[PDB]
């Protein structure tokens, strides 16, 4: 049978549970995001032939840039390139590495690594930051006492109750879209597991490849949606 | 008790997900369909049109997810259990 | 071991698929890339 | 399974690592080769 | 007595949420197909169509959050129980 | 006796609901269809355009409140119980 | 008797409104649709395509408040007991 | 026996009124959508189009009062009793 | 037992009336918008737009009433009684 | 046990029928919209746009043909029973 | 516990007959008005709008397919037993 | 108990693939009917078009696929059960 939740490692400290196994993965795609960005820096350069590593760093940085200056100018909002850049490869890591060979028999299927976007926390924690770093620029940009007449006003005053909603729906949606998508992914997987192996190697492969395309979409919807709630939020 | 609710938790879930699955695949559809107009018209489009059709695809996505969601807490957390 | 032997046959046909079909697109990408910043 | 609990700040703290990590020697080291390359043409 | 009432309200928030799902999820697709064709056709569209689209989606979305915050008086309280 | 009327009310209501939503979700996709590409073909008319689609949204969401009026009336008061 | 009769009559009233209510909503959608791009594209228009739009509505409307009135011998009234 | 007879026939005559009110909304709207954008094209050509569209809608709501007089078959004088 | 099986068929041909004129309604209205659209565009072309329109007609009423025909046989056959 | 099985498989019937009438006269609606939109463009072209139009309507009545059989396995060869 | 098992089993596998119906019968009608519209404007595009159209059929009839397969395990293999 | 969950189960994996039909079918067809569409207007944008329509399929797909992994959950891994 399938199991929702049921984390590894978890542990208890100053008075809160964590999810060993989820701060583990989670750990792990930053350990590689940071290798890569060490990399570039060991291995940048703008006179010679670049590196892959610079290639594709130049590439997320181009395309979160062309976003962001087509809704609101890096005049206004330059914080939000280095933000829309983690966030992407953050989640694209994380759900990638969900594709190497790391699942097995417990006889319940188990997975050594398992993406962290999958657990609620994870998926929580990127979009309530991403709420609240926009919502502070908004009220940079607008004061404190005018950032929230204008979200209450939006752009037609009358449908004032449907502005607040959505703007407490922004953070919740831009989660549980990625969790959803994710977490929905792990049960997939893991019922393939109840296949044989020579009836199981064929669904995998489908699906993963699936994974792939479904979660550079996600990290690519998700740090878009944040670029748009900057846009929103910064008039 | 328990296997009657059981029973209403996986209907109702499911009916969330034929819901969701519904929306998400006819609103896909009809985004892809302006995406691939669009880029058949104008051919350069393939750059500026997936921002919007990735928002699109972002608000039909959500409404699925979120019922995704809230099928877990149904299927898996049944409320009135 | 059969839900890992099962689960690593697919993984390698994955990456059969993307080293047969999705590598080669984004090499030349990342070559063509690279001549053009040398041209330059 | 849908209720937080610690996680969500050891997540959040490695992810602000992290957006420390490409906010100094990524994004600014791009920026500026992507502006030399600009200028050299 | 309470478990039909609750198998009843569980099979009501499905419901609730299904059909939320669908008008949610169709609605802003069609949304974004105008939008997208819009955006293909004047690439400086871009600026002026997400006020008239952002406004569309949220419309469409209310039902969706309406419909939501009833399925929450379903599952979670039940009238009736 | 009570519990098989308040599961059929919850039903009922949870029907009406989903049905209200789908209508409300998908008409006033349309009807924003419709103004965004008339926004973007002529963007002078937005004012003008404003009054035929908070007209058409007044209906379509009318159709819809009108259902939500019944669904309280399905499980708050409950004909028939 | 009366318990199952009721149930029934709830859930068959749900039906009845909920499709009447996904008729309406799409249908004037789709009517306003046409109602706005008229008026986009036509400004003297407004006033001649009312007559056009409220004839369709008319008929929208109407499958719609006859459901109602069923709605109403379903639940208020029982044709069984 | 007869209370669940009952039962079944007021929910298969809610779905039949159901059914009958999407199509016949659905259709009148997607009607009266060609009849406004003709209208809005060609001013004249209303005396012309009010043939084709009461076709139309001749046949669409036929459809729609035929699942009255059958939901009043399972409503009032329901088979098999 | 027949209670059971009579109920059953009550709903499954209220069922199969609610899909066929969901498709029925719709389908005619789709092909009455074409029969508008065209006969707006080209007034003189109706006789040679009717044809194509009572055959496309003639297909969804056909599948509208085979249902029908199939209603009788669970409403008043009851092939399984 | 079998008046259980019985219901349940009319009930299967009716939706299996349901959906084939609303796939089947929702898309020979489409197709049939198509055809006659092509005819009010070109008269003359009523006689090539026959093939495509039938290898539409094939494919569409062949999904609801087969549908209609699995009904009538579900109904006169009830699985199991 | 059998009877039950089957039931829901046929009420299952209706339900997915239904949704696959509906959903290969409108797509491939959606297909083939771009198949015939495309076809009218250009009489000579067929061979070149036959691969997109099989191309997407193949899709949707893939859709439809799968579910066929999936029913019969629910009807003739029907799991739980 | 256990009997009642598996029909559950089943009904709700039922509906869950009705949705996941309905949804991957039409949204297939509708990217579709765009690809016919520009192929058909530009006959050497095919090369082109097959990205934009295979995003969209791999979307509208993915969420067939979803579904399909959660009856799948429903049938052979009944939650709760
Ligand atoms: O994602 C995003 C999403 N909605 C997805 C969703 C969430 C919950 C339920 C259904 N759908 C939105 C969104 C953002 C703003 C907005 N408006 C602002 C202007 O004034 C009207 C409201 C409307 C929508 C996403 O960005």
């Amino acid at each position: 049978a399938i199991h929702v939740g049921h984390h590894t490692l978890v542990f208890e400290l100053f008075g809160m549970t964590f999810n060993g196994d989820t701060i583990l993965a989670t750990a792990v795609t930053a350990v590689i995001v940071i290798a890569l960005a060490f990399y570039l820096r060991a291995k940048v350069t703008s006179t010679g032939v670049p590196s892959g590593v610079q290639l594709f760093w130049e590439a997320l940085t181009i395309q979160m840039r062309q976003q962001i200056e087509g809704s609101i100018g890096m005049k206004i909002a330059p914080f939000v390139l280095p933000l829309s850049v983690t966030i992407f490869v953050f989640i694209l890591i994380s759900n990638w590495l969900a594709v190497l060979p790391l699942q097995y028999g417990g006889g319940a299927a188990a997975e050594l690594y398992k993406a962290p976007a999958s657990d609620i926390n994870f998926v929580l924690a990127l979009a309530l930051f991403v709420f609240v770093c926009y919502h502070a620029a908004g009220i940079w940009r607008r004061g404190i006492v005018g950032h929230p007449i204008k979200v209450v006003k939006g752009h037609v005053a009358f449908l004032a109750p449907i502005n607040i909603v959505e703007e407490l729906a922004k953070p919740i949606s831009l989660a549980l879209r990625l969790f959803g998508n994710i977490f929905a992914g792990g049960i997939l997987v893991a019922l393939i597991a109840m296949f044989p192996w020579y009836i199981q190697w064929f669904p995998n492969a489908v699906w993963k490849t699936f994974d792939l395309f479904v979660g550079l979409i996600q990290a690519f919807i998700f740090s878009l949606l944040t670029i748009l709630y900057f846009s929103q939020s910064m008039e | 008790p328990n296997a009657i609710i059981t029973a209403g938790a996986l209907i109702g879930g499911g009916l969330i997900m034929g819901g969701g699955a519904i929306g998400a695949g006819i609103g896909d559809g009809i985004a892809g369909n302006a995406l691939i107009s669009g880029i058949a018209r104008q051919p350069e489009a393939q750059g500026r049109l997936f921002t919007p059709f990735f928002i699109t695809v972002g608000l039909v996505e959500a409404a699925y997810f979120i019922n995704l969601a809230f099928m877990a807490l149904f299927v898996f957390a049944t409320p009135g259990l | 071991m059969s839900i890992f032997i099962g689960q690593l046959i697919g993984f390698a046909v994955i990456a059969f698929i993307i080293v047969k079909w999705v590598v080669p697109p984004v090499r030349t990408l990342m070559r063509n890339q690279q001549e053009a910043v040398r041209a330059a | 399974f849908l209720i937080p609990n610690g996680t969500f700040f050891a997540v959040l703290i490695i992810f602000l690592i992290v957006l420390g990590v490409i906010s100094k020697w990524v994004v600014p080291p791009i920026s500026k080769v992507l502006a030399e390359r600009e200028a050299m043409l």
